[PDB]
Order: C-alpha cells, then sequence, then structure tokens
C-alpha cells in the first residue's frame, strides 16, 4: 500500500492549455 | 485555487508562467516584436497554497498554486547524495500524472540531478529527469493496486522540501 493518497487531481484552464 | 495572470498589456500575450518562490507565481508576457516593455507578473499564494510547475502540451511552462493539503509534501533525504522517495495512490482510479517540483530552505526552486517515476508493482520505469526543479510522469493508470513511487536524487545540498501532485491534461 502507498504512503498517501492524492484526492485532487489538477487540470489547467483552457485558456492556458487549448 | 491561485492561476497565474493570464492578462497582458495592449500588444502582448500571455507566454508561459514559473514558480519564482514557493509562494510567488510568475507569468510572461511577450510582444512582437520581443521588447524589455513585456509585462511580468508576480502573483502571491495564499499561505496555505505551494506553488507547482509543469510543461503544457506545447511545452511551455505553466505555474499554478494548489494547497498543500491536497497535494504531499515530503523531505528529501538528508544526505544529498542519497535517493529517498515517497509512494502515492490517486483517486480515482484511472489515467493521471505526477509532478514533483523541489523547494530550498529560501523558498526558490532548487534543481535536482534526478527525479524518477516508478509505477508499482513491478518498479516499472515512468519517466526520468534530471537536472530539473520539477519533472511530470508519464500517464499512469492509478487503481487500487496500482500505485506510484517518486524517488529524487538531489546529488547536493539535502533535506529539501518536495511537493508531488497529480494532474492530467
Amino acid at each position: 500500500v502507498a504512503e498517501h493518497t492524492i484526492n485532487y487531481i489538477d487540470i489547467a484552464p483552457e485558456e492556458f492549455e487549448p | 485555487d491561485t492561476l497565474p495572470v493570464s492578462t497582458c498589456p495592449a500588444g502582448q500575450k500571455y507566454d508561459r508562467s514559473v514558480c519564482y518562490k514557493a509562494d510567488k507565481i510568475r507569468s510572461f508576457c511577450v510582444a512582437n516584436p520581443r521588447s524589455n516593455r513585456e509585462k511580468i507578473t508576480d502573483t502571491p499564494c495564499q499561505p496555505r497554497e505551494i506553488c507547482v510547475q509543469r510543461n503544457l502540451s506545447n511545452g511551455k511552462s505553466f505555474a499554478k498554486c494548489i494547497p498543500i493539503v491536497d497535494l504531499v509534501e515530503w523531505k528529501t533525504s538528508a544526505n544529498g547524495n542519497k535517493e529517498g522517495c515517497t509512494t502515492t495512490s490517486v483517486n480515482p482510479a484511472g489515467y493521471h500524472h505526477l509532478g514533483t517540483i523541489v523547494y530550498d530552505i529560501n523558498k526558490n526552486p532548487i534543481e535536482v540531478d534526478k527525479i524518477s517515476y516508478f509505477g508499482e508493482p513491478g518498479n516499472v520505469n515512468e519517466g526520468i529527469g534530471g537536472s530539473t526543479s520539477y519533472f511530470s510522469s508519464d500517464n499512469f493508470q492509478f487503481s487500487k493496486s496500482r500505485y506510484m513511487k517518486t524517488c529524487i536524487f538531489s546529488g547536493g545540498y539535502g533535506n529539501l522540501n518536495a511537493y508531488t501532485w497529480s494532474w492530467e491534461s
């Protein structure tokens, strides 16, 4: 098992990543 | 939650953003032709956020602040020449990246000799980057049985402050 669990996934806004 | 500033003077366009400090985004406008009048904008993070950085699908740097509670904060090995690691699941199951950025005690990004990612179980190579303050993994299929180990080899100073977050494009 992993030491940590991430529950938030970042996505760049469209205005920066078209 | 804190985003870089995308607005630019007339005649200028937003080009990229970087973590200037652990708590300060810096955005860059560019003119055509390039000039020294180009607007550079520093945006402070809120005190509970940390600045994280990665390269977008177009190769441009992109920086923003994420609450530290929403990512993994860890220390690199006390001995700068010892590779140290941490392991992370990501919810929900699916294809995600990890990114990692490293800061020194003065909140400046610090280049490390190697950041490497291993899919687990199996120690599957999920990306190796070098001489860089930040680096992102391949797109990896996380699940209740699949997780990712991140390893930092500083090669210089130890006890550095690392931040590992998840992202998709």
